[PDB]
């Protein structure tokens, strides 16, 4: 009966250590986790204008193409 | 009673990494994504650059 | 408590693959 | 034991914390995206439509030889 008790509470305790282990990983892989992802939404902030400066460069082609054709119709062409 | 709260307890232990550790390989993917995108973002950033300064020239 | 995080971790997976699947889309239109 | 379950708490109690940080970054994540995707669709369009009009302005022009 004494050697079935320690054997029972053996297992708890080891299988308590590796629940431990388990959420110090827990803890390395969320940190982490946050790292990317502060890192993700500075990039697409940077993209973001990034893409607002080309969407306004295709205006500026936009207008120039405009100015482009009214030559084009003024010259009969 | 007390060890079977412990077993079961541990396997949600478990549980619970393995989905944080597919949150965190996502969270990896998306940078490496986004990262990426940042370079194939600067080539068309910089291609329309310089068809904006040439159309301008022309007209 | 342990059951309100297996959940909440669980929904922003299915946010976080949610949004990588809007970024191999925005990965197909560059 | 006592001092591996306060920190197996601690642990818990900040790891839900960072998850509930990871939510919100994910839901700015994704709206950031949308703006842009729609933003990307015009850029496209435009792009399109610009090449068209260079190609019909350089065809208009290449008549005048
Ligand atoms: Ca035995
Ligand atoms: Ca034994
Ligand atoms: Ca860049
Ligand atoms: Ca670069």
């Amino acid at each position: 009966m004494r050697n079935e008790l320690e054997e029972m509470q053996r297992r708890a305790d080891q299988l308590a250590d590796e629940s431990l282990e388990s959420t110090r990983r827990m803890l390395q892989l969320v940190e982490e986790s946050k790292d990317a992802g502060i890192r993700t939404l500075v990039m697409l902030d940077e993209q973001g204008e990034q893409l607002d400066r080309v969407e306004e460069g295709m205006n500026h082609i936009n207008q120039d193409m405009k100015e482009a054709e009214k030559n084009l119709k003024d010259l009969g062409w | 009673s007390a060890l079977s709260e412990i077993e079961t307890r541990h396997s949600e232990i478990i549980k619970l990494e393995n989905s944080i550790r597919e949150l965190h390989d996502m969270f990896m993917d998306m940078a490496m994504l986004v990262e990426s995108q940042g370079e194939m973002i600067d080539r068309i950033e910089y291609n329309v650059e310089h068809a904006v300064d040439y159309v301008e020239r022309a007209v | 408590r342990l059951q309100q995080t297996q959940a909440q971790v669980d929904e922003v997976v299915d946010i976080m693959r949610v949004n990588v699947d809007k970024v191999l889309e925005r990965d197909q239109k560059l | 034991g006592s001092a591996r379950e306060n920190e197996m708490d601690e642990n818990l109690e900040q790891v839900s914390g960072i998850i509930g940080n990871l939510r919100h970054m994910a839901l700015d994540m994704g709206n950031e995206i949308d703006t842009q995707n729609r933003q990307i669709d015009r850029i496209m369009e435009k792009a399109d439509s610009n090449k068209t009009r260079i190609d019909e302005a350089n065809q208009r022009a290449t008549k005048m030889l």
